[PDB]
RNA sequence: CACACCGCCCGUCGCUACUACCGAUUGGAUGGUUUAGUGAGGCCCUCGGAUCGGCCCCGCCGGGGUGCCCUGGCGGAGCGCUGAGAAGACGGUCGAACUUGACUAUCUAGAGGAAGUAAAAGUCGUAACAAGGUUUCCGUAGGUGAACCUGCGGAAGGAUCAUUA
RNA sequence: UUUUCAUUAAUCAAGAACGAAAGUCGGAGGUUCGAAGACGAUCAGAUACCGUCGUAGUUCCGACCAUAAACGAUGCCGACCGG
RNA sequence: GCCGGCGGCGACGACCCAUUCGAACGUCUGCCCUAUCAACUUUCGAUGGUAGUCGCCGUGCCUACCAUGGUGACCACGGGUGACGGGGAAUCAGGGUUCGAUUCCGGAGAGGGAGCCUGAGAAACGGCUACCACAUCCAAGGAAGGCAGCAGGCGCGCAAAUUACCCACUCCCGACCCGGGGAGGUAGUGACGAAAAAUAACAAUACAGGACUCUUUCGAGGCCCUGUAAUUGGAAUGAGUCCACUUUAAAUCCUUUAACGAGGAUCCAUUGGAGGGCAAGUCUGGUGCCAGCAGCCGCGGUAAUUCCAGCUCCAAUAGCGUAUAUUAAAGUUGCUGCAGUUAAAAAGCUCGUAGUUGGAUCUCUAGCGUUUACUUUGAAAAAAUUAGAGUGUUCAAAGCAGGCCGCCUGGAUACCGCAGCUAGGAAUAAUGGAAUAGGACCGCGGUUCUAUUUUGUUGGUUUUCGGAACUGAGGCCAUGAUUAAGAGGGACGGCCG
RNA sequence: UACCUGGUUGAUCCUGCCAGUAGCAUAUGCUUGUCUCAAAGAUUAAGCCAUGCAUGUCUAAGUACGCACGGCCGGUACAGUGAAACUGCGAAUGGCUCAUUAAAUCAGUUAUGGUUCCUUUGGUCGCUCGUACUUGGAUAACUGUGGUAAUUCUAGAGCUAAUACA
């Protein structure tokens, strides 16, 4: 007996047929647009994604007076809305089943980086973010992967401490003003 | 296994204490007592977990053998003793008295007292039997053995017992129109009114309980505590009135108070 | 048959490799049931009494009560009469384990015997697929180096859906 | 059938009756055909096909044997669907 | 301390009752394969009865005397299991299949059996006694053994870590705040497996580069892209080196942060493929049905799209091959959902017990109504796990925390086969309520006994009322049998083969 | 994501399996920068073990004449800390492993009105009509003499305690 917990889970489903043309190329338009490093991260989300369409495929099937699909579904699309693939408008059950792998792929911190014109390359947001350059709040998040909150969008700004931000010359700048 | 055990792993432990896994592999272990392993609470958890007093084991008996803890106007120095349903935990030290009550999701509540009304306590009568020259005897659901009972009291009836002496000031009569407390099953620690029970003879008695919103629900005799006369308690109640008032309006209350 | 009748293909016998079966040796080996006989150790019962105290009775004697009783020292012995109590012993019970026959699980070498599958330039014939040159096949019986042949009764999956008042 | 009984039925582990031809025991009789076998042909060889003979058998009575391409290669009971 | 006695606060004890922690015996329902196991058990207890014995008690637990029972095609008994049983795990449309030695619950055993002391609790093995198998010391007289606790070693094999440090945390034990604990915690070994995530980004140059505008073409641009440039440029930085902390029982790791640290950023990304299945080369050397590749089909015999190499390209990527058990694919085990004229397959044929299936029809007076199955509701059902609410672990796998300027919070909820309890419904499916009428419902005749009120209380007889079985009759029921299956048995009639 | 694709033929349509495809576990190959979480002598042999450790324990409150320490006060029985030993309790929990075991184990449900129970927590404890202002004997520890090659082996001799034994 130890005080440890084996509570452990796998976060993406490889594909039924390994090579197939149509699909490779799908999966690296994924990769092209949004820098992804492998196509684990494209199959994490399409895992991501499943399990929540087959949560609303399987909360459908039940009537529309009982307790327990609407308490579930409220906190599903309450969700859905908070992390920013929907809007107060479209918050039906049914509309869950209308998303894809854009609306999530688009909330990626390496995204939102690009899209707000701190980085000039959706490859250089990715590094920017690996770097420890950019901040969500007043915390210093350098994970890609990182999903923005609708409510948290309007401060990404770069981290103080960084060169880039805060104004502190970096090893080259150093190294070049001590030889300048 | 040979003999009695002595250890209890912590995951085995009751879920109305809400142990953590990772703190360790055993748990505190209620050592024997008037309340059931499964139905009691150690000081240890009270105190350390509850009260947020102690962080670590070592502090809780540095507190209680300093012998600054009554539970039931009565000195207990052991940080595993069993103290449940009703027991009055008193801190003269801080000024502090607690009564024992389960609240609406079924667990322990943290909720205090006036020290005036830390003098008496209310008890469930399991048993009544005479003996020896017919000095008739009582039994409470708390093991307190009472002689001479007023003959009025029957089995399930419930007592209120001073606790400085050991004897009955006075006792409410189980009948329809009572208000009761559940102690045992889905329904624990919901309060009401009793609307009538159906007798099973060579099986438990089911009682039907109406709440004060309009709620009706069933429950095993056993599990049945009389808390009142009529409708108005004789004890005071926990922070919410015993209402099980369900997820929709839990949700729609917390992000109300938001 | 499609490399197309210069086609395909059957069996005996022959060489090689790999499997399995049968088999005298009343073959060993391990393990489990047990007939019969023996019986370590504890536990129980009936005895037993190595030792260890106490009660006692006088010899030499102090004080108190009044020749006798209580009170303090010591040594002797009474199969005196009471308690404790170890070794050992008959009997009882649970009973490991041992000696000898019987039943039986699996593995296991074996003279010699008799099969199957794969190997494709071995040898003798050509049984089958065309009416395959005796239509083929089934059941059963007998006989031949071998495929097979023959009797008796069926089947068409035949080479005949039909043969005439 | 303007008779009777009134659900007594359907299909079936176990368990039963029958079951071509050949085949094995005892009895009867043996005309034809005819496994085995003896010859005469054909053949490179023929231990077969073709022909002459011929034992068991083919036939009957009483015991076994329980199999056939025992085939419509198609289980049985019930409803509906074209001439 | 109070006027020589009387006392307050505890601690050890204690016959017995209650209680808590249990434990032990039971009740009902549920388990894998096997008929090349069809009858088993009962001499020596098998099933039951009476009386005991023994035991903490109920009981063939055991003895005595009796009875002759008990279980079984609804699969007994016997044998096998690479069988500890559950909570669960993998896979997955719906149904299912397979695994579950392994951290929680219950059982069992300390090399194999057997017997027992002590104690509340043991048939205890880090207690003892004996035998069986192994084996240690020895002065040969005797003595001492038990890792399937933590390390470690040998063996076995395809297969598995350190003779480490600490009671600080979670708890346990003791006369006990103070002692001890290879329970447990913390490091070391660790590509069993799971989560996040490096190996570069931007700017400036030329393209017999691309698109957008002008010219019919040639040829014209700070509008937007581009690489196989070791071309040009500074900006950013973690890997390592190493102060100081913080973390910790003491350390380590992480987080924090001085100093150093990027131009083949030589601070170098591998493992498998490139004929089809199946994404990628009919490119160039070599070998010549030899060497080898190839899961399968096939490629190799002198121009090899497949072998050994070079170059190039594809796949997944800090991982990717290979072998083997298992799941989906497998509607190739078929309940949902498969086949059986010829592909593998309906018994040669009929009877027949068990098994399964079975035609219309019938609109409540504290006890009932004819009893179930079915269906809906209720209570009971350990957590962990799984689903799932809440919560920025920096995100996530996780965790059960946390949030606001002493406070306001949370630690939900659902599912939990079957069977056993509980209350409604009465379609559907079984069963029966009156047929030689001892049938229902009503008042009427008697036999025996009894209730325990009564003659103010008290003793003897006789009573009724309260309550039963047995009967001798009577009135009434609209008095009691549904139909007669294009179900089936049987009867009779004239034929038929 | 309720999925199929190659392979009998000169070609065709089938039945049918072999092969491919993805997941999960054990092994193993080659490769291996950062960080968190983390299984791990189960399968074969419940086969065999050198060595070290894993169960001990004292409060004001059962027994203190060990100078092992110094301290009063010196006619004060016992100032205190306290080794050792007697006494009390624990060692029947925990941990390990899966040989056994097929209505057995075990799971859900009920019963003890048929039984035991250390401990805790309550009740009870002059309810009995018949030397007490404290009774008796020993043995550890300690001292002293020993035996055996040998073990957590122990005999003999001299004192002394009780909440031990009476």
């Amino acid at each position: 007996p130890v005080a440890r917990s084996w509570v452990c889970r796998k976060t993406y489903v490889t594909p039924r047929r390994p090579f197939e043309k149509s699909r490779l190329d799908q999966e690296l338009k994924l990769i092209g647009e949004y820098g992804l490093r492998n196509k684990r991260e494209v199959w994490r989300v399409k895992f991501t994604l499943a399990k929540i369409r087959k949560a609303a495929r399987e909360l459908l099937t039940l009537d529309e007076k009982d307790p327990r699909r609407l308490f579930e579904g409220n906190a599903l699309l309450r969700r859905l809305v908070r992390i920013g693939v929907l809007d107060e408008g479209k918050m039906k059950l049914d509309y869950i089943l209308g998303l894809k792998i854009e609306d999530f792929l688009e909330r990626r911190l390496q995204t939102q980086v690009f899209k707000l014109g701190l980085a000039k390359s959706i490859h250089h947001a990715r590094v920017l973010i690996r770097q420890r350059h950019i901040r969500v709040r007043k915390q210093v998040v350098n994970i890609p992967s990182f999903i923005v909150r609708l409510d948290s969008q309007k401060h990404i700004d770069f981290s103080l401490r960084s060169p880039y931000g805060g104004g502190r010359p970096g090893r080259v700048k150093r190294k070049n003003a001590k030889k300048g | 296994a040979r003999g009695p055990k002595k250890h209890l792993k912590r995951v085995a432990a009751p879920k109305h204490w809400m142990l953590d896994k990772l703190t360790g592999v055993f748990a505190p272990r209620p050592s024997t007592g008037p309340h059931k392993l499964r139905e009691c609470l150690p000081l240890i958890i009270f105190l350390r977990n509850r009260l947020k007093y102690a962080l670590t084991g070592d502090e809780v008996k540095k507190i209680c053998m300093q012998r600054f803890i009554k539970i039931d106007g009565k000195v207990r120095t052991d940080i595993t003793y069993p103290a449940g349903f009703m027991d009055v935990i008193s801190i003269d030290k801080t000024g502090e008295n607690f009564r024992l009550i389960y609240d609406t999701k079924g667990r322990f509540a943290v909720h205090r007292i006036t020290p005036e009304e830390a003098k008496y306590k209310l008890c469930k009568v399991r048993k009544i039997f005479v003996g020896t020259k017919g000095i008739p005897h009582l039994v409470t659901h708390d093991a307190r053995t009472i002689r001479y009972p007023d003959p009025l009291i029957k089995v399930n009836d419930t007592i209120q017992i001073d606790l400085e002496t050991g004897k009955i000031t006075d006792f409410i009569k189980f009948d329809t129109g009572n208000l009761c407390m559940v102690t045992g099953g889905a329904n624990l620690g919901r309060i009401g009114v009793i609307t009538n029970r159906e007798r099973h003879p060579g099986s438990f008695d089911v009682v039907h309980v109406k709440d004060a919103n309009g709620n009706s629900f069933a429950t095993r005799l056993s599990n049945i505590f009389v808390i009142g006369k009529g409708n108005k308690p004789w004890i005071s109640l926990p922070r919410g009135k015993g209402i099980r008032l369900t997820i929709a309006e839990e949700r729609d209350k917390r992000l109300a108070a938001k």
